[PDB]
């Protein structure tokens, strides 16, 4: 019988443009930097796929609520 | 061990009875910086002695010149005979330059203690000033300063605090009732009820301007009141 | 603030930039000059 | 320590106190970067100063006006002295920007290369023109009298002066140009109709700047 | 019932301020407070807030909108009024007289509603069906009384 | 909400009994959404942030339920002229339901005295609750020294705000703050039946305590739904 209640995590993340400067941060693929055009392409088609980024269910939820 | 203004309250740190009148109340702290305080200390001096004036002229003018209306005592055709219609330029020059000369010897002596007490022109003569505010010598011919000094200036403080306070009763009775402090006083002898504060207090009988000699003055009640 | 202005070096936000400088400079010039065709 | 513009709010960390006029103010860390600080400083200064030319300027004309001694207002001033001195609008434009762009190329390259200006190059000056810190030239011709040669407690006194009257005046200019704009009169005719009736005369009563009033 | 330029101007207004909201809670929700796993698992809770909070108490508030503003403007422009001589849709909500001239029932107050006499709505809360002859579309007396069911 | 006095009201349960453990004022275990439970908790619902808003709350009704009604009880004694004799929200607030002329200034005029006045009182109570003690600090023409508060944000202390220094014991401020939420949440709920009663029927909060003793039957919110 668990409560319904309000459960947050308090300053998860922190508001910088440190990874703005890094494109591809999402992914531990495209992290490493452009060799190949293809590179560009998959930067832009990874983009809203956060299931793919990361395995915890959590953290996915969040990135849904905000976008 | 001295009683303080109000039942069961705690000093403050800096408060403790070596000023004369000292009852400990300082509700917004402004007298925490030990040289803001020595400042405030001689402001209230000077107000409580130029008040205890103020006072003073006011009442005993009402004695003996009843309709002269100490409010409107400044306006130039209001002066005495021998002053009447005097140029109110000239006149203030004179206040102007004897006062900021008598000011400015005062102000000197708190920037730097016992720097100012000798004559300039005249060399030798001196006053002993005591304490800060309190210069002594030819300002205290009948020597009074002899004897318990600090009872003296608890009385002093005293009564200037209250005259602070009778004054400004005066000017705000005046604004509201039209009429000097003892007429006002009749008054509400005559008809406690209907003639009080209740009454009055919505009507302010300043006029908005004056001309004086061709140059116009603003006046101003201290609250909105019905003009 | 480096990293502010790194963001905008990326190529994306530089070509928009600089499209859009360069549009505009083509698009005020026909607006003083309008209708060219021929040097002249 | 230090007082700040938001009790409380502790100060940036690029915001150290050593400059005139810090008050740990830059809520968009526009200049976190070192190398970019120093160009603000020197751009502050030069918007401070010009600002502070331009407002005694329009203030002291203004009080011409209102005595009646017949300058015009400085929103018009422009066009009365081109007619009335017969002065043709494009030739004074183009002097001005001979005279400023040497006079303003020569501090620019000084920033860039600082005591590159006093080599002699220019006419044989050799140390009028060295520099003492960025935005503060110094110097025998900027500087005159001497009084950043002289005390150096009052000198860094003054240098807190400078920059708030010229902040001070960059507001006022400012004010110039909304009060302008939103009642069209001079900076005088204004505070003299704020003075006859401050309650019913302001800018909560111009009918513009509360448009839902 | 918007008749000028001003009522648009204003809702733009708003509208950006709600886009600016929008953006803030989405950072705030990310960056400062973000829910966790648990809280978004609650389905239950959700369709409850959704069916009676989102769904429901919207079409209550549109509801609302209708019965007080767009009703009486309609009235009065199909009529034929000029659009700038016609009550502001606050005039209308603070001055009971004028909507019991252009609907009686409003002379009676809630006081129907809360007897069930809910006949006494006839007037405004109606079932005609069909399109209005002047204007070609639904009519609004329908269009209230089904936001109020729904 | 159980009216009156009591160890827990109607709405408390089980699960608020968790974390109200009396210390709060006013503490009688009514929680039924759960919104102060300190597990997981963030943003603006938190319980140092929500205990902090209802005393916020409550002070400020307590000065709207009693400022709400002065007029109207003062005028109806003929303690105050009829021409100020207004009901709350014909005073300005709301133009569209009536308006007063007669203010030393344009209703707008005033509102910005209130907003630069209220930027400062606000900010600096702000201030406190984010960096507990930093208003005591930067120099604010010496009143500094009245502003280093207390630890508990919604309880400052000092010189100024426990003028008197009442509750001295642990015990008496304990009462003290319990009979303050409880005279503030009255008066919440008063302040909620003024805006209701306004809608509703139109008139002062005054008159319709009268009408209703008038003929109590005839007279209450069964009967004003019609008119
Ligand atoms: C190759 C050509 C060449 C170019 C493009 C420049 C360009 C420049 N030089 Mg120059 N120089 C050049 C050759 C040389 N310079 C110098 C030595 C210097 C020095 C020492 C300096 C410059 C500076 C400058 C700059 C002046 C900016 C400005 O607004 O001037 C505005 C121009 C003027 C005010 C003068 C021209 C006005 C007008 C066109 C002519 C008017 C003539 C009439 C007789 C006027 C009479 C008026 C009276 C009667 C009222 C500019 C970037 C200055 C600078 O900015 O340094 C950082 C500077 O200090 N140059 C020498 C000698 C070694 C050169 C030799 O070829
Ligand atoms: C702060 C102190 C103060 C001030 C500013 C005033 C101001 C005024 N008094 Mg008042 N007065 C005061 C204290 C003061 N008085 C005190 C303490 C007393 C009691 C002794 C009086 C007794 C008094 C009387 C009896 C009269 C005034 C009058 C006046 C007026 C000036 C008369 C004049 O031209 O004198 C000229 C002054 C001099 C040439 C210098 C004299 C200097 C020696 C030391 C005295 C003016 C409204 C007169 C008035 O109301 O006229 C309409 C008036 O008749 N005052
Ligand atoms: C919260 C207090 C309050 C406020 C905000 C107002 C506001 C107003 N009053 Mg009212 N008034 C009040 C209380 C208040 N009054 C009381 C208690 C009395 C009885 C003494 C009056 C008697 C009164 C009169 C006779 C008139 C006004 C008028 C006015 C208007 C301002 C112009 C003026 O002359 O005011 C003057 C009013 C005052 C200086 C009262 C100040 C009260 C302070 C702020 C509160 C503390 C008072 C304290 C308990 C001492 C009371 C007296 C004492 C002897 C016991 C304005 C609408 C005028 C009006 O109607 O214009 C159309 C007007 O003519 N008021
Ligand atoms: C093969 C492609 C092509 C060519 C050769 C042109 C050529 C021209 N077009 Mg056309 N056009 C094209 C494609 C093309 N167009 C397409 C695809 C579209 C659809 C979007 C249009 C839509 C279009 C419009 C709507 C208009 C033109 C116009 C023009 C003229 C522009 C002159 C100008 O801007 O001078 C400006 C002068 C310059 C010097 C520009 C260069 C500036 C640099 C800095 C110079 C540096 C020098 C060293 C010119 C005759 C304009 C016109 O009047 O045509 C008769 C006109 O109004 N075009
Ligand atoms: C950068 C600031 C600035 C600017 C752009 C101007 C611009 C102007 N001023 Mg102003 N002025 C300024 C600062 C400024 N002033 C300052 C700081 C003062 C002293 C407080 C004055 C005092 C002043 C006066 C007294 C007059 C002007 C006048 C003028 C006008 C003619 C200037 C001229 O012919 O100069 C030529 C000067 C020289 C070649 C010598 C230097 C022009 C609109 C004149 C005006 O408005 O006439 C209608 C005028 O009479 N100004
Ligand atoms: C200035 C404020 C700010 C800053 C500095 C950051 C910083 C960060 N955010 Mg946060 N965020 C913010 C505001 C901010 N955020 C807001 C307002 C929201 C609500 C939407 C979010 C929601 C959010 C999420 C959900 C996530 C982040 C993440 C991140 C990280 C990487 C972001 C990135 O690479 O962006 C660079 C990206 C862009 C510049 C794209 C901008 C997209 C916006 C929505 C504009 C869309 C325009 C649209 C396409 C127009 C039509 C196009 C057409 C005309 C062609 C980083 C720590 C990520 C993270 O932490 O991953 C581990 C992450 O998952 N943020
Ligand atoms: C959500 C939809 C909605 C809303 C918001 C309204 C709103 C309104 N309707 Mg409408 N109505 C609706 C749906 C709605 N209606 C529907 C569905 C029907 C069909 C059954 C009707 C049928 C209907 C009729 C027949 C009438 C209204 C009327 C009214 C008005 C008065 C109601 C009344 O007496 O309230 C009584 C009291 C309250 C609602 C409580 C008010 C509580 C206030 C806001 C509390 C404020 C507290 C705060 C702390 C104080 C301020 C403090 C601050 C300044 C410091 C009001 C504007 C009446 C009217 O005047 O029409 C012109 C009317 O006669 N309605
Ligand atoms: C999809 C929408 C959505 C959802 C599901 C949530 C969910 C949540 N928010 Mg978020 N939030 C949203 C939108 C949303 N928010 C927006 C748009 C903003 C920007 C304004 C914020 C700003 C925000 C803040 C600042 C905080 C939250 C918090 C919370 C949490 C508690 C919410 C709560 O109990 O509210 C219950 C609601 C109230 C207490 C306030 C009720 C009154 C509000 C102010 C207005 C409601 C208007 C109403 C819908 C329409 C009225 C119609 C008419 C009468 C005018 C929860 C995780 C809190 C948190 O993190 O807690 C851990 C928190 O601190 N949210
Ligand atoms: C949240 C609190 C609050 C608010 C916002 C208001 C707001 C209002 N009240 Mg209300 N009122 C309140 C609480 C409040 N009241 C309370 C608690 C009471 C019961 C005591 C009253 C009793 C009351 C009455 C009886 C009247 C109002 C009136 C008013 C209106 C005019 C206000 C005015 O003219 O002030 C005047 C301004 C001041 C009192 C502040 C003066 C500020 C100066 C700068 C102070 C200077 C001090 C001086 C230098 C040194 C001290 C001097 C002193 C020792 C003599 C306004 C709508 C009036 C109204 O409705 O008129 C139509 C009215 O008649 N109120
Ligand atoms: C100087 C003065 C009056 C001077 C009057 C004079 C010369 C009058 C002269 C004339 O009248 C005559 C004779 C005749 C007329 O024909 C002409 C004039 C010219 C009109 C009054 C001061 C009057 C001064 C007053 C009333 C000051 C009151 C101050 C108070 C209460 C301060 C309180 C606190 O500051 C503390 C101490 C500590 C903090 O912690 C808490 C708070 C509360 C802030």
């Amino acid at each position: 019988a668990k409560k319904v209640k309000i459960a947050v995590d308090r300053n998860p993340v922190e508001t910088s443009f440190e990874k703005w400067a890094k494109p591809g941060h999402f992914s531990r693929t495209l992290s490493k930097g452009p060799n190949t055009t293809t590179w560009i392409w998959n930067l832009h088609a990874d983009a809203h796929d956060f299931d793919s980024h990361t395995s915890d269910l959590e953290e996915i939820s969040r990135k849904v609520f905000s976008a | 061990d001295r009683k303080l203004w109000a039942p069961g309250v705690v000093a403050p740190e800096y408060l403790k009875g070596d000023l004369a009148g000292d009852y400990g109340w300082d509700p917004l702290g402004l007298g925490a910086d030990p040289t803001a305080l020595k400042w405030y200390r001689q402001s209230e001096l000077q107000h409580a002695r130029w008040a205890m004036l103020g006072v003073a002229g006011v009442l005993v003018q009402e004695i003996v010149k009843p309709d002269v209306y100490f409010y409107e005592a400044g306006l130039p055709q209001n002066l005495p005979e021998p002053f009447t219609n005097i140029n109110m330029g000239g006149l203030l020059a004179w206040e102007f330059i004897l006062m900021h000369w008598v000011e400015v010897r005062r102000w000197q002596d708190y920037k730097n203690f016992g720097s100012v007490n000798e004559d300039p022109i005249f060399k030798g003569n001196k006053v002993p000033n005591p304490e800060m505010g309190y210069p002594g010598g030819i300002f205290d011919p009948f020597g009074f300063s002899k004897g318990n000094l600090k009872e003296l200036q608890t009385k002093e403080i005293k009564n200037g605090r209250l005259a602070m306070i009778a004054y400004m009763a005066f000017i705000l009775q005046a604004q509201a009732t039209g009429k000097g402090p003892l007429a006002a006083l009749s008054a509400h002898l005559s008809n406690p009820f209907g003639n009080n504060i209740l009454k009055n207090i919505g009507t302010c009988t300043v006029p908005h301007s004056v001309d004086v000699q061709g140059l116009t003055i603003p006046l101003t009640c201290l609250w909105p009141g019905s003009q | 603030m480096k990293d502010f202005t790194t963001y905008l070096s990326t190529a994306p936000v530089i070509a928009t930039i600089w499209f859009t400088f360069t549009a505009g400079l083509l698009i005020e010039i026909n607006r003083y000059f309008p209708d060219p065709l021929v040097f002249s | 320590v230090r007082p700040v513009w938001f009790p409380g709010n502790p100060p940036p960390a690029h915001l150290d106190g050593s400059l005139a006029g810090d008050y740990g103010f830059d809520p968009l860390f526009l200049g976190q970067e070192p190398q970019t600080l120093k160009w603000y400083v020197q751009a502050e200064l030069v918007h401070g100063r010009f600002a502070m030319l331009g407002a005694a300027g329009i203030i002291l004309t203004s009080i011409g006006a209102k005595v009646g001694l017949g300058f015009p207002e400085w929103y018009d001033a422009g066009k009365v002295v081109v007619e009335k001195n017969n002065i043709d609008f494009p030739t004074l434009m183009v002097i001005q920007f001979y005279l400023m762009g040497w006079a303003e190329t020569k501090r620019w390259y000084d920033f860039k290369n600082p005591g590159s200006q006093a080599d002699g190059s220019f006419l044989g000056f050799t140390e009028e023109f060295k520099g003492l810190e960025n935005g503060y030239p110094g110097g025998r011709f900027f500087d005159p009298m001497g009084l950043s040669r002289g005390d150096a407690a009052k000198y860094q006194e003054y240098k807190q002066k400078e920059v708030k009257n010229g902040r001070l005046a960059m507001i006022a200019c400012l004010g110039f140009a909304a009060q302008y704009a939103a009642t069209g009169k001079g900076p005088l005719d204004n505070l003299a109709d704020h003075l006859a009736d401050p309650n019913h005369v302001n800018f909560a009563t111009n009918g513009v700047s509360i448009p839902i009033a | 019932g918007i008749t000028s330029e001003l009522q648009l101007y204003t809702t733009a207004i708003g509208g950006l301020v709600m886009a600016a909201a929008m953006f803030f809670a989405g950072w705030f929700h990310y960056h400062k407070a973000a829910p966790k796993l648990e809280w978004f698992q609650n389905v239950e809770s959700m369709l409850n807030h959704h069916l009676g909070g989102l769904l429901g108490l919207g079409s209550l508030a549109w509801a609302g909108h209708q019965i007080h503003v767009s009703l009486p403007v309609n009235k009065l422009l199909d009529a034929g009024v000029d659009p700038k001589e016609i009550p502001l849709p606050h005039d209308l909500l603070l001055n009971r007289a004028i909507m019991a001239d252009l609907y009686p029932s409003f002379a009676k107050g809630i006081a129907p509603f809360f007897t069930l006499n809910w006949s006494e709505y006839s007037d405004f809360l109606t079932f005609k069906g069909g399109l209005n002859p002047v204007t070609g579309g639904l009519w609004l007396s329908d269009t209230a009384h089904h936001h109020v069911a729904i | 909400v159980d009216r009156s006095k009591d160890q827990l009201y109607v709405g408390a349960s089980q699960s608020s009994l968790a974390y109200l453990d009396g210390s709060l004022p006013g503490d009688f275990g009514f929680d039924p959404l759960g919104l102060l439970d300190p597990v997981n908790s963030g943003g603006f619902i938190e319980p140092k942030w929500l205990q902090y808003s209802e005393v916020i709350h409550a002070r400020w009704a307590m000065l709207g339920a009693a400022g709400c009604i002065a007029p109207e009880v003062l005028g109806a004694a003929g303690l105050i002229p009829d021409a100020t004799n207004i009901k709350w929200f014909e005073s300005g607030v709301i133009p569209p339901a009536g308006s007063y002329n007669g203010y030393w200034a344009d209703p707008y005029t005033i509102f910005f005295v209130e907003i630069v006045a209220m930027q400062f009182a606000e900010l600096r109570r702000l201030q406190d609750f984010r960096y507990p003690g930093s208003m005591g600090q930067q120099y604010f023409l010496g009143l500094e020294a009245i502003f280093k508060g207390s630890g508990d944000a919604a309880y400052p202390g000092g010189p100024f705000f426990n003028l008197f220094n009442l509750g001295k014991t642990e015990a008496a401020m304990k009462e003290l703050k319990l009979k303050e939420i409880k005279n503030g949440r009255l008066a919440m709920l008063a302040m909620l039946g003024y805006g209701a009663q306004a809608v509703m029927t139109g008139k002062g909060p005054f008159q319709n305590l009268v009408e209703h003793l008038a003929d109590p039957v005839n007279n209450n919110i069964l009967t004003n739904f019609a008119g």
